[PDB]
């Protein structure tokens, strides 16, 4: 039992327009596939609903969540939800400065207009209140107050454009001060006209039922492998199909890095809402977060629509991961987690941890050859026997499937003590680099658990006393044989 | 990558009684397989029989660092495979077991006898633990 939200209380906390989250129940059931959404600027919802164009992947400026421009995407990112923090509010504008130039015509910026209706929507959410009047050179302006200290806003009566200025005393994060100027919002081009942009529905992860994937594979290419005499070239061709048709994703022009079932599943979604009336075009413009490896975000609350049309909402990462473990990845669905999760993402240097089973075991399996070498590679970032690399290339000898388990265990357990040996004398020679000395004290340990494991599976150092380091051939092997009995 | 290109160069110096990274094709295979490969005596010929027309029959880094600079393309799937493995490991113990392989299969369309399955685990098992760990699941899908 895990403390998550459900139904209404969950949807509310999400941000998705209700009509939309409902329209999504359908597709979640129709394709038996879990839909997982990232948060959504709550001040964006009413905008999305009224039909504002959500922002594609070519726009990276953050949406505001306060002040009159709440919900939209301020050009002066200091009005965005990242208000107050520099490197962020700064790396923000640069991004806007680019969307405006490198996409000249496709994306622009325009004045903010708060029509009579929206104003109310804000007076409700308690974001801004229309205050006293003011006249500036024959122009009627009504002030708009907010609980913010740095800036002061107001709105025009003629065209409804909003303006902001720094309040006598304060200074912008970037260190500025200015007087009355239009608040500019990021716009997109549609039929020659510029239309404002709001948040968009960012997908956390999409995980369909393994069967649902089958439908993807062509009942022709399937049989070809499904009907292979041998068994090995079979598994390979089988798995490889899961890879090629369900697991693999490639970079697309404007949808970022996604796969194909994703492109469809994606498209269906945008259409699904167009049926309810969302006239702003698409509402899901890019692939899922798990494929975002350069700027990974770790959100506390994740929204989950399960293949049964139900609503959930993980209370926090630890839990988000708990839910994905018990209902998706351990229940026969297609799921993969971002490749940068236990690494330092390059883009934003994030370090998002996630439970990776392949590593849990790492300690109890002996290293392949690459892992060894490639570890002598990333090992020489701080800072002669190729036998250990061979013995390691011997252990995982594909040409091992002709022997019997009983056999396998033996030659391997031996191939281990054989590799664990040629390692002992390397250490018995020069402490080369203090850190290399560790890597091996480590392998020696991994080698143990593995060897020992194979023995207890069937019958450690104890046996390491009685054996031939000394000459070299099969003679050394011969003594071994008997020992195990 | 910078690291990749920093690896082919690493192992390359593990066996060269020449010193100047000047090895031989007699040991080129010993380098490609130790670093994760299984080429044939033929694949060594045609390839080396284009860039190395020197007649010497020796190899260095700049040379080798460019040959792999081709093969190492469609093979880089490493990722997909690793993600794939995790798909099978339904219990998350780090190893793929029969019971598990059964699901991945039946749910994919191909039903299998508790016999045929236990066969796939065994033909794929390389160390006898009666289970396949990534290291293994890799060979089985590479070599
Ligand atoms: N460029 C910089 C400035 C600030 C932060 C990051 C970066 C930025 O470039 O990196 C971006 C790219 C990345 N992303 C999301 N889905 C993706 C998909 N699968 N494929 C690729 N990338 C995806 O997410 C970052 C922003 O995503 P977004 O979806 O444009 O806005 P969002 O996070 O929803 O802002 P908000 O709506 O709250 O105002
Ligand atoms: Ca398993
Ligand atoms: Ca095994
Ligand atoms: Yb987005």
């Amino acid at each position: 039992r895990i403390d998550v939200l459900k139904g209404e209380k969950a949807l509310k906390a999400s941000g998705l327009v209700p009509e939309h989250a409902d329209a999504f129940k359908k597709i979640a059931r129709e394709l038996n596939t879990y839909i997982l959404f990232r948060p959504v600027n709550k001040l964006a919802t009413n905008l999305i609903k009224s039909g504002v164009a959500t922002k594609g992947l070519n726009v990276h400026g953050k949406s505001s969540d306060w002040g009159p421009v709440a919900g939209y995407i301020p050009f002066d990112q200091d009005l965005s939800k990242k208000h107050g923090q520099q490197l962020a509010v700064e790396k923000g504008n640069l991004e806007n400065k680019k969307s405006i130039t490198e996409h000249e015509g496709e994306i622009g910026k325009i004045p903010l207009k708060l029509d009579h209706l929206r104003i109310e929507e804000l007076k409700e959410n308690g974001i801004i209140l229309k205050g006293k009047k003011e006249i500036d050179n024959g122009k009627k302006y009504y002030l708009l107050e907010s609980n913010n200290q740095v800036y002061e806003f107001r709105i025009s009566d003629e065209n409804n454009e909003v303006q902001y200025k720094t309040k006598e005393g304060k200074i912008t994060v970037l260190g500025e001060k200015f007087n009355w100027r239009n608040i500019e919002v990021m716009a997109k081009n549609v039929e020659g006209v510029l239309k404002p942009l709001t948040a968009d529905y960012d997908l956390f992860a999409l995980a369909p039922s393994l069967t649902e994937i089958k439908k993807q594979i062509p009942q022709k290419e399937w049989d070809k492998v499904v009907n292979t005499p041998n068994s090995l070239e079979k598994q390979k061709g089988v798995t490889n199909l899961l890879i090629k048709y369900g697991i693999e994703r490639k970079p697309d022009s404007t949808k970022g890095t996604l796969s194909n079932w994703q492109k469809q599943m994606l498209d269906r979604l945008n259409e699904a809402v167009k049926y309810t009336g969302y006239t702003g075009g698409d509402v899901v413009n890019h692939g899922t977060e798990q494929d975002n490896e350069e700027f990974p975000e770790k959100d506390n609350e994740i929204f989950i629509i399960n293949p049964e049309g139900e609503f959930i909402l993980t209370k926090n990462w630890e839990m988000t991961g708990r839910f994905i473990e018990k209902n998706i990845t351990g229940k026969d669905y297609l799921y993969y987690f971002n490749r940068s999760y236990n690494k330092i993402a390059p883009g934003n240097k994030a370090y998002i941890e996630w439970t990776d089973p392949i590593t849990k075991a790492k300690i109890n399996t002996i290293p392949t050859s690459a892992e060894f070498i490639k570890n002598l590679s990333s090992i020489r970032r701080s800072s002669s026997v190729k036998k250990i690399a061979g013995y390691l290339s011997d252990y995982y000898n594909s040409a091992n499937h002709i022997f019997s388990q009983e056999k396998k265990r033996k030659i391997s357990i031996f191939r281990g003590i054989q590799a664990y040996n040629e390692i002992e004398n390397v250490l018995k020679s020069k402490q080369i680099a203090p850190e290399y000395k560790n890597y091996f004290q480590y392998l020696k340990e991994r080698i143990t658990n593995q060897v020992q494991l194979l023995l207890t599976h069937q019958k450690f150092k104890l046996l390491y006393k009685q054996l031939n380091f000394t000459e070299n051939e099969t003679d050394n092997f011969e003594v071994f044989q008997k020992i195990i009995d | 990558t910078e690291e990749q290109i920093a690896e082919f160069k690493e192992a390359f110096s593990l066996f060269d009684k020449d010193g100047d990274g000047t090895i031989t094709t007699k040991e080129l295979g010993t380098v490609m397989r130790s670093l994760g490969q299984n080429p044939t005596e033929a694949e060594l010929q045609d390839m080396i029989n284009e860039v190395d027309a020197d007649g010497n029959g020796t190899i260095d880094f700049p040379e080798f660092l460019t040959m792999m600079a081709r093969k190492m393309k469609d093979t880089d799937s490493e990722e997909e495979i690793r993600e794939a493995f995790r798909v099978f490991d339904k219990d998350g113990n780090g190893y793929i077991s029969a019971a598990e392989l059964r699901h991945v299969m039946t749910n994919l369309g191909e039903k299998l006898t508790d016999e045929e399955v236990d066969e796939m685990i065994r033909e794929a098992d390389i160390d006898g633990d009666g289970q396949v760990n990534y290291e293994e699941f890799v060979q089985m899908m590479t070599a």
